[PDB]
């Protein structure tokens, strides 16, 4: 799709069974996302750095649809104020920038 | 980093 | 413009008189910037909102230039880790999310 930005960009996701709703940020490195349980490995990463670190669970490969389009990418699960898909998978799903 | 925001 | 995600998307802005550097921001609501001295009325605008909130100028109908396109719009003036250019801006130059 083309997605004009005079509202949040908030799309359908589907990742570790669930649907889910998450933010396009291309301000955003990382895709984080909240009250998810998916099966397999992490490790802990520490993000942000404002006002101390938060400590999320690093989650290699994930398979996850965005908007449609099956690709797989670094999703990292912890408390968020919004779902966010970041750069990282962005750039799996082919989205650029155009003006 | 990580952006989002609200006014 | 075509602006592929892979690096972050920042680009080169005119502001105040000034060549300046900002991240194009799909998950920030308005346009933040610092140490830009702008002309004309402003009023204080609380943001954010984690941990307290910051308070910046809020300065309307700005000229600005962005990657080579004049268009006009609210800039916020003041502190902010990463100069960042908001949806409200993005909309004035035509800029979307394609994929």
């Amino acid at each position: 799709p083309q997605i004009t930005l005079w509202q949040r960009p908030i799309v359908t996701i589907k990742i570790g069974g669930q649907l889910k709703e998450a933010l396009l940020n291309t301000g955003a490195d990382d895709t984080v996302l909240e009250e998810v349980n998916l099966p397999g490995r992490w490790k802990p990463k520490l993000i942000g750095g404002i006002g101390g670190f938060v400590k999320v669970r690093q989650y290699d490969q994930v398979p996850i649809e965005i908007c449609g389009h099956k690709v797989i990418g670094t999703v990292l699960v912890g408390p968020t104020p919004t779902n966010v898909i970041g750069r990282n998978l962005m750039t799996q799903i082919g989205c650029t920038l155009n003006f | 980093l990580n952006f989002p925001i609200s006014p």
